[PDB]
C-alpha cells in the first residue's frame, strides 16, 4: 500500500503543482523540470520552485515498501524554507534503510483566491477539530480533556504543542461543554511579519472563552524552536476589546484560528492546580 | 494646414524593440505622447514620450518596448491598437501581434545514427534581430510513426543562445526519419524541426561524383549524353576500382529504370567516361515523340566497388534536365507592375533550368533592337525600356542572344503587368532603381532617387525621406533636399554589415492634388546585399601548413570573430555526409528562413499607396482618414 | 449598429444592438471580419448614449425615460444588467448603481422578498414575457434576482442587504416552481434557482418532462420566447457543468439563423448572445480528462505511477 506523509490537507477539485517518482538510492536524483535534490543516507530533500501564479495547498509522500511503523511518533515531511501557502518549499524527508523509491506528487492552488478556511473547518466544528478527531470531556468539571495518540511536546508548565500532518496546535486554555462556536479568522502570507498580534470583540455575546491555533511554520532542524505564544494583560469585561500578541523565533506561513464565545464565562479558566 | 501622420511596421514582436516615425508638415517644439494598449477593449501596455526639432524638420526616431505580457493568449490571433497624440489631436491604429518571438536554429552534429548512440543538438534561440535573446522552449523527439518519445522544456536565461541538449537512441528501436520539433513556450504554433537517419549503416571509405561534361540534356544530340566518374576517397586520393552505372527518368512520384543502359566501367586512376546513347534513351520509354520528353528528368544511379571489394558507394545525381533550351528566364526579384512614362528597369534572373545561375548571356526583347547586357556572378542581368504614358497593359517576354547556337533554343515567357492607380490622374511616380553590382560590407553604394513630376508642382517638393526596411524593421531613417531645377540626386549611402541579407528602401514625401487636398506618393525597391555574415566568423589553422596531419596529432587551431561572442565547435566526418548529406546548417539556410519569414514577398509598387506600403511592409495613418488594409497570417500568400 | 437618439426608454432601444454586438464580438473573437476599429465608433456612439442616459438622471440614483416620472423595477433592473455587463471597456458610474440597488431592494419589494412593480412602462414592445398578465410578480422577482446577482460582483460594498434579499427570493421561488403554468417562464425560474444553486431533483423533471419536445418552450406567437427559453437552458446546463444536454440544443441553435430584427425583438437578442458569450467562455475546447494511470509489476516493489 505504501508509507504516506500528508503535509496539509488534500483537495479533490484542485489541480497539482508537478508529480514525480524519485528513487532514494539514487546519487543524485535527475533534475526533473528544473529542481534540484540532496540525498545522503539520511536525509533527502527536494528544493523544489514553482513559476506559476499559485500558492502550495498541500504536499504528499508515499515511500515503498511499506514498513509497520506509526507515522504520529515523529515528524518526517518538513519544507525547510517556506511551506504550504507559499510558491516554493525546501522539502526535507528522513529515509531508512529499507524505503528505496518515492513517489511525490505536489498541489497549488491560485494565488488570488489563496485560502484555507474551506477546508479545515469541516461540516460540524463544534464536536470535531481540525485533525479530524472527535472532541471528549471529563464530568469532574464539565470540561475538555487530553489526548494522547499523537506527537506532542511541552517547554513550560501548562504548555500544549501538537504535531500532525505538518500542522503545529495549541489551545489557550480550555473549552468547556456548552459553549457556541461562533467564527473564525485567518491569517495570509502577506500579513505575516516576525511579531503580530490580533484584535477580536469581546462584547454582549462575543465574551472570549477559549481559543486554538492551527499554523505551519518552518524548521532548522529536524527537532523545531516553538514559537512563544503568551496572552498581554487580562480579557476581562471592561476592555471591549481583547489582543493578542505573537513571538516568534521562526518565521510562519500560515494562520488559523477558532472564536470560542460564552456570556456566562468570567473570563479566567485554570484547574485548582500548582 | 499643418499636417501628420504615423509610420509604423505592419507586424511587431513581443519582446523586442519597435520604432515609428513622425513627421510634421508645423514647425515649432510639439510633444507627442505614443501609447500602445491592447486590443480588443480598453485595457495599458507602454506609454512614451518625445518632443519634435523645428531645426531637424520633424523627424520620427522614436521607438518603444512592448511589454513581455502573459495574459496574452485557445483561439483566433489577436490585434495590438497603437495611439499617437501630439497635444491635439489624435490618430490610431491595428496592429498584428506575432508569436514567432524569434528563430530556433536546431544543429545536431551528425545527420544519419545507429542504435545504441547518443543525439546530440544545439538549439540557438536568436530574435528578429539574429541577436542571442533567453526564453522558454519545448523541444519533442518523435518517432517516424510520428508520435513524441521524449518531451522536455528548458529556459535560455543568461545562456547567451546556446541550450545543449541530447538523447539516447534505444538499441531496440524503429529505423527511419527522427524528428526534432522545438518551439517556444509562448508559441505552440512556432514549431521548428530537424529530421536525421536512424539506420544500421558502416562508413564509406570513398566519395563518388557522377558529373555531366553538359550539366543539361539536349533532345536533338547526334553524339549522345557523356558523364564521368569521379570517385576519390574522402581525404582526397585516387581510386582503382570498376563501376556500374543506370540511367531512369524521374517522373511524377515514380522511378521507371531502363535495364538496357546498365552499363559496367573500369575507373581509370579515379576517372569515369561513360556515354548515354540516343538509341537506348529511346528504346526506354514507348513514345513515337521525343519532345514529349520534355518537362521530366534523368537521374543516373553509379556505384562504385573498389577492386578488394570492400566498400560499397552508390552515388546518385538526380535531376539531369532534358530541355530544348538550356536557359530559363524567372521573374522573381521583378515587380509585377510598370511605370508609364517613366523607363521600367527589370531585374532579370536567367539561370540553367535547375536553379544555378548562369554566367555571361545577354537578353533581348522582339521590339527593341541594339539592347544586350551581361550576366554577373549573382546571375542578374539588367536593361531599361521605355513604357507607353497611356494605360495600355505591358506584356514582354526575355529572349537571348547568345552566340554559336540556334535561334530555336531562346527561352520565352509571357508577363502580365498592370498599370499604377495614380491617384488624380497626376502622373506622379517614384523609382529607387540602383545599378546592379556586388554589394560588400564597407563599400559605398550610389542609391539613385528617379523622379518624374510636372513642371507645374515640381518645384514645391523640398524634401524626399527615405526609410531601410530589413529583416521587418525600420532599420534607418534619414531626409534629402530636392531644390528645385534637379531631376536626379544620389545618396552616396555607406553600405555597412548591417544591411545583410537585403533592405526595403521606401520613400515618401507630401503632395497637393490638384485642389487643397492631401496625398501622398511613395515607392519602395527590393535591394539584395551579398550574403556573407554579420559579423566576421572564420577558422583556419595557427601553423604555417608545413606538412599534412597525422593520426592523433595535435593543432593550434585559429579561429576569428567578434569580442563577446559564443563560439560552438563540431567536427564531423564527411563520411556521414556521404550517407547523407541532406538537412545541413549553412548561413545560405538562415537568410533563406529569415526570407520567408521577412514581411514582405512582392517587390513592391502595388496598385495604390497602401499596396505599395503593404508590399514593403508599413502602415500609414493621418487625420485625413487615409488608410491601408491589415493582413492575418504570418507568410505571403501563395 | 444603431444611432441611439430618443428619449430614456428610446435610448435602449436604440443602443441595445450594439452593446450586444460589441460585447459578443469581444467575448468570441471574430472581430478579424467586422471592420479594422469599427468598435470605436460603436463604442463611441455607446459611449454618448450612456450619457443620454445619465442626462435623465433621477435622486433615487436610478434611470427612467421621463425626469419627473418614477423608475419602473423592470428598467432598473435591466438597466442594471446593461451597464454591470459592460464593466470591461469604459468607466461606469459606480456610486448611482449601487444606490439604484439598493432602492430596488429595501424599497421596491415586500418584506417577504418578492418584488412589485408600480409604473410600467410606457412602450409596449420591450415589455417581452411579461405582455401576459398570469404570472408577472414572480417573472419580475426573478429578473429583479438575476439583474441583483449580476450587479452583485461590484456594489456588494455598498450594500448590506443584497445577500438577504437573495436568500429571501431563492427560498421563496424554491417552493413556487411546482405551479406555473407557462413555459418560458418555468425556463428562466430555473435557470434563476440554478444560478445560486438551488435546482435540483424534482424541479430539473419539470424542466425535462413538462417541457413540450424537451426541446421547444414554444408559445402562441413570439417565436423568440423558444430560443430564450433555450439560452436559459444553456445557461442552467453550464451553471451545473453536463455535456449530456448542450451539444444537441447547441446544434439546433444553429438551424435558426435568427440575428434580431423586427417589434421589440430586443431583450430576447441581448439575453440569447450573453447566454452565448458565457458559453464560450466558460466550454472548453474538449472535455474533462485527467488520468492518473498505475502499474505494478510482481517483480519490483514500488508501484510506478
Ligand atoms: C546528510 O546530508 C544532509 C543534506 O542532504 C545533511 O543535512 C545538512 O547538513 C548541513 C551541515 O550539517 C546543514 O547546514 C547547516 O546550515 C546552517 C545555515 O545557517 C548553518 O548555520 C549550519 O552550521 C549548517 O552548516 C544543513 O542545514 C543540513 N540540511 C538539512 C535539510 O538538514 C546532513 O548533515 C548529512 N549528514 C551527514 C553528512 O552525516
Ligand atoms: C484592556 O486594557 C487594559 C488596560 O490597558 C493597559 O494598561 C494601561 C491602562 O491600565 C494602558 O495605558 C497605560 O496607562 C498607564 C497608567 O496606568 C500609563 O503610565 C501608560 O503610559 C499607558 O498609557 C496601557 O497602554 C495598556 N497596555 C499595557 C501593556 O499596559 C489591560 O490591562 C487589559 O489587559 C486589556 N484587555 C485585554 C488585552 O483583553
Amino acid at each position: 500500500d505504501g508509507d504516506e506523509y500528508f503535509i496539509g490537507k488534500y483537495k479533490e477539485k484542485d489541480e497539482t503543482l508537478f508529480f514525480a517518482s524519485y528513487g532514494l538510492k539514487r546519487d543524485p536524483c535527475q533534475i526533473v523540470l528544473g529542481y534540484k535534490c540532496s540525498n545522503n543516507q539520511t536525509h533527502f530533500v527536494l528544493n523544489f520552485k514553482t513559476n506559476k501564479k499559485s500558492c502550495i495547498s498541500a504536499i504528499k509522500l508515499t515511500s515503498y515498501p511499506k514498513i509497520n511503523q506509526n507515522s504520529d511518533l515523529t515528524r518526517n515531511l518538513y519544507c525547510q524554507t517556506g511551506g504550504i501557502g507559499t510558491d516554493n518549499c525546501k522539502l526535507v524527508f528522513k529515509k531508512r534503510k529499507r524505503q528505496i523509491a518515492a513517489n511525490i506528487e505536489i498541489y497549488g492552488i491560485p494565488a488570488k483566491k489563496c485560502s484555507f478556511k474551506d477546508r479545515y473547518i469541516g461540516a460540524d466544528p463544534l464536536h470535531v477539530d481540525s485533525y479530524g478527531l472527535s472532541y471528549q470531556f471529563d464530568q469532574e468539571h464539565g470540561w475538555n480533556l487530553e489526548r494522547n495518540n499523537i506527537f506532542k511536546d511541552t517547554r513550560f508548565s501548562t504548555e500544549v504543542f501538537y504535531h500532525k500532518n505538518g500542522l503545529f496546535n495549541t489551545q489557550i486554555t480550555y473549552l468547556a461543554e456548552e459553549d457556541s462556536f461562533s467564527e473564525a479568522r485567518e491569517i495570509t502570507a502577506k500579513d505575516i511579519k516576525k511579531k503580530f498580534s490580533i484584535i477580536l470583540p469581546n462584547e454582549e455575546y462575543k465574551r472570549i472563552s477559549f481559543l486554538d491555533v492551527y499554523w505551519f511554520q518552518e524548521t532548522m532542524r529536524k527537532k523545531p524552536k516553538y514559537p512563544y505564544i503568551h496572552y498581554n494583560g487580562e480579557c476581562s469585561n471592561e476592555n471591549k476589546t481583547c489582543e493578542l500578541v505573537f513571538d516568534t523565533d521562526e518565521l510562519m506561513t500560515y494562520a488559523l484560528v477558532k472564536v470560542f464565545t460564552n456570556p456566562e464565562s468570567d473570563g479566567s479558566r485554570l484547574k485548582e492546580e500548582d | 494646414s499643418p499636417m501628420y501622420s504615423i509610420i509604423t511596421p505592419n507586424i511587431l514582436r513581443l519582446e523586442s524593440e519597435e520604432t515609428m516615425v513622425l513627421e510634421a508638415h508645423a514647425q515649432g517644439d510639439v510633444p507627442v505622447t505614443v501609447t500602445v494598449h491592447d486590443f480588443p477593449g480598453k485595457k495599458v501596455l507602454s506609454s512614451e514620450k518625445t518632443v519634435l526639432t523645428p531645426a531637424t524638420n520633424h523627424m520620427g526616431n522614436v521607438t518603444f518596448t512592448i511589454p513581455a505580457n502573459r495574459e496574452f493568449k485557445k483561439g483566433r490571433n489577436k490585434f495590438v491598437t497603437v495611439q499617437a497624440t501630439f497635444g491635439t489631436q489624435v490618430v490610431e491604429k491595428v496592429v498584428l501581434v506575432s508569436l514567432q518571438s524569434g528563430y530556433l536554429f536546431i544543429q545536431t552534429d551528425k545527420t544519419i545514427y545507429t542504435p545504441g548512440s547518443t543525439v546530440l543538438y544545439r538549439i540557438f534561440t536568436v530574435n528578429h534581430k539574429l541577436l542571442p535573446v533567453g526564453r522558454t522552449v519545448m523541444v519533442n523527439i518523435e518517432n517516424p510513426e510520428g508520435i513524441p518519445v521524449k518531451q522536455d522544456s528548458l529556459s535560455s536565461q543568461n545562456q547567451l543562445g546556446v541550450l545543449p541538449l541530447s538523447w539516447d537512441i534505444p538499441e531496440l528501436v524503429n529505423m527511419g526519419q527522427w524528428k526534432i520539433r522545438a518551439y517556444y513556450e509562448n508559441s505552440p504554433q512556432q514549431v521548428f524541426s530537424t529530421e536525421f537517419e536512424v539506420k544500421e549503416y558502416v562508413l564509406p571509405s570513398f566519395e563518388v561524383i557522377v558529373e555531366p561534361t553538359e550539366k543539361f540534356y539536349y533532345i536533338y544530340n547526334e553524339k549522345g549524353l557523356e558523364v564521368t566518374i569521379t570517385a576519390r576517397f574522402l581525404y582526397g586520393k585516387k581510386v582503382e576500382g570498376t563501376a556500374f552505372v543506370i540511367f531512369g527518368i524521374q517522373d511524377g512520384e515514380q522511378r521507371i529504370s531502363l535495364p538496357e543502359s546498365l552499363k559496367r566501367i573500369p575507373i581509370e586512376d579515379g576517372s569515369g567516361e561513360v556515354v548515354l546513347s540516343r538509341k537506348v534513351l529511346l528504346d526506354g520509354v514507348q513514345n513515337p515523340r521525343a519532345e514529349d520528353l520534355v518537362g521530366k528528368s534523368l537521374y543516373v544511379s553509379a556505384t562504385v566497388i573498389l577492386h578488394s571489394g570492400s566498400d560499397m558507394v552508390q552515388a546518385e545525381r538526380s535531376g539531369i534536365p532534358i530541355v530544348t533550351s538550356p536557359y530559363q528566364i524567372h521573374f522573381t526579384k521583378t515587380p509585377k507592375y510598370f511605370k508609364p512614362g517613366m523607363p521600367f528597369d527589370l531585374m532579370v534572373f536567367v539561370t540553367n533550368p535547375d536553379g544555378s545561375p548562369a554566367y555571361r548571356v545577354p537578353v533581348a526583347v522582339q521590339g527593341e533592337d541594339t539592347v544586350q547586357s551581361l550576366t554577373q556572378g549573382d546571375g542578374v542581368a539588367k536593361l531599361s525600356i521605355n513604357t507607353h504614358p497611356s494605360q495600355k497593359p505591358l506584356s514582354i517576354t526575355v529572349r537571348t542572344k547568345k552566340q554559336e547556337l540556334s535561334e530555336a533554343e531562346q527561352a520565352t515567357r509571357t508577363m502580365q503587368a498592370l498599370p499604377y492607380s495614380t491617384v488624380g490622374n497626376s502622373n506622379n511616380y517614384l523609382h529607387l532603381s540602383v545599378l546592379r553590382t556586388e554589394l560588400r560590407p564597407g563599400e559605398t553604394l550610389n542609391v539613385n532617387f528617379l523622379l518624374r513630376m510636372d513642371r507645374a508642382h515640381e518645384a514645391k517638393i523640398r524634401y524626399y525621406t527615405y526609410l531601410i526596411m530589413n529583416k521587418g524593421r525600420l532599420l534607418k531613417a534619414g531626409r534629402q533636399v530636392r531644390e528645385p531645377g534637379q531631376d536626379l540626386v544620389v545618396l552616396p549611402l555607406s553600405i555597412t554589415t548591417d544591411f545583410i541579407p537585403s533592405f526595403r528602401l521606401v520613400a515618401y514625401y507630401t503632395l497637393i492634388g490638384a485642389s487643397g487636398q492631401r496625398e501622398v506618393v511613395a515607392d519602395s525597391v527590393w535591394v539584395d546585399v551579398k550574403d556573407s555574415c554579420v559579423g566576421s566568423l572564420v577558422v583556419k589553422s595557427g601553423q604555417s601548413e608545413d606538412r599534412q596531419p597525422v593520426p592523433g596529432q595535435q593543432m593550434t587551431l585559429k579561429i576569428e570573430g567578434d569580442h563577446g561572442a559564443r563560439v560552438v565547435l563540431v567536427a564531423v566526418d564527411k563520411g556521414v555526409f556521404v550517407l547523407n548529406k541532406k538537412n545541413k546548417l549553412t548561413q545560405s539556410k538562415i537568410w533563406d528562413v529569415v526570407e520567408k519569414a521577412d514581411i514582405g514577398c512582392t517587390p513592391g509598387s502595388g496598385k495604390d499607396y497602401a499596396g505599395v506600403f503593404s508590399d514593403a511592409g508599413l502602415t500609414f495613418t493621418s487625420s485625413s482618414g487615409q488608410q491601408t488594409a491589415q493582413r492575418a497570417e504570418l507568410q505571403c500568400p501563395q | 449598429i444603431v444611432t441611439p437618439s430618443g428619449c430614456g426608454e428610446e435610448n435602449m432601444i436604440g443602443m441595445t444592438p450594439t452593446v450586444i454586438a460589441v460585447h459578443y464580438l469581444d467575448e468570441t473573437e471574430q472581430w478579424e471580419k467586422f471592420g479594422l476599429e469599427k468598435r470605436q465608433g460603436a463604442l463611441e456612439l455607446i459611449k454618448k448614449g450612456y450619457t443620454q442616459q445619465l442626462a435623465f438622471r433621477q435622486p433615487s440614483s436610478a434611470f427612467a425615460a421621463f425626469v419627473k416620472r418614477a423608475p419602473s423595477t423592470w428598467l432598473t433592473a435591466y438597466v442594471v444588467k446593461v451597464f454591470s455587463l459592460a464593466v470591461n471597456l469604459i468607466a461606469i458610474d459606480s456610486q448611482v448603481l449601487c444606490g439604484a440597488v439598493k432602492w430596488l431592494i429595501l424599497e421596491k419589494q415586500k418584506p417577504d422578498g418578492v418584488f412589485q412593480e408600480d409604473a410600467p412602462v410606457i412602450h409596449q414592445e420591450m415589455i417581452g414575457g411579461l405582455r401576459n398578465n398570469n404570472e408577472k410578480d414572480m417573472a419580475l422577482t426573478a429578473f429583479v434576482l438575476i439583474s441583483l446577482q449580476e450587479a452583485k460582483d461590484i456594489c456588494e460594498e455598498q450594500v448590506n442587504s443584497l445577500p438577504g434579499s437573495i436568500t429571501k427570493a431563492g427560498d421563496f421561488l424554491e417552493a413556487n416552481y411546482m405551479n406555473l403554468q407557462r413555459s418560458y417562464t418555468v425556463a428562466i425560474a430555473g435557470y434563476a434557482l440554478a444560478q445560486m444553486g438551488r435546482l435540483k431533483g424534482p424541479l430539473l423533471n419539470k424542466f425535462l418532462t413538462t417541457a413540450k419536445d424537451k426541446n421547444r418552450w414554444e408559445d402562441p406567437g413570439k417565436q423568440l420566447y423558444n430560443v430564450e427559453a433555450t439560452s436559459y437552458a444553456l445557461l442552467a446546463l453550464l451553471q451545473l457543468k453536463d455535456f449530456d444536454f448542450v451539444p444537441p440544443v447547441v446544434r439546433w441553435l444553429n438551424e435558426q439563423r435568427y440575428y434580431g430584427g423586427g417589434y421589440g425583438s430586443t431583450q430576447a437578442t441581448f439575453m440569447v448572445f450573453q447566454a452565448l458569450a458565457q458559453y464560450q467562455k466558460d466550454a472548453p475546447d474538449h472535455q474533462e480528462l485527467n488520468l492518473d494511470v498505475s502499474l505494478q509489476l510482481p517483480s519490483r516493489s514500488s508501484k510506478i505511477t
